[PDB]
């Protein structure tokens, strides 16, 4: 069937521009999003120590 | 012209904020009385040596004693 993605007209009123004005000017974007999704560093590194450890196979 | 501030602040929100800092910066030094306190201090900073003068008859004011109430009062700042 259908789906129309990335197809949405803007708000264009008094208050909702302040959500798009604080975004560009003071960067509430790009740090709450992209500075937190990188860190996300505390997870365990899934590395195989190849001369000692070995991975799975199949019969 | 009332939406002209609302069809450019939702269109190019960079230089709009510049003109607001172009404003509110020229006007206010002519407004608050905290200025001319800037002038009274910046003149009352002694760089050079205050050389005394010669008496002849008068004496309108200011005898030789420095700790006498003979000159002005800039000592409001220490009380400020």
């Amino acid at each position: 069937t259908y789906k129309y993605v990335n197809l949405r007209e803007p708000s264009m009123d008094m208050k909702s521009v302040t959500d798009r004005a604080a975004q560009t000017l003071l960067w509430t974007e790009l740090i709450r999003g992209l500075g937190m999704t990188l860190s996300y560093l505390f997870r365990e590194p899934a590395t195989i120590n190849y001369p000692f450890e070995k991975g799975p196979l199949s019969p | 012209v009332a939406a002209f501030l609302k069809n450019v602040w939702a269109k190019e929100p960079v230089l709009v904020a510049s003109f607001a800092i172009a404003g509110l910066a020229v006007i206010l030094p002519t407004l608050s009385p905290y200025t001319k306190y800037s002038l009274m201090i910046n003149r009352a900073t002694p760089y050079n040596y205050p050389v005394p003068l010669r008496d002849d008859g008068n004496m309108p004011d200011v005898p030789s004693h420095p700790q006498d109430p003979q000159g002005p009062s800039l000592e409001w700042l220490k009380r400020l």
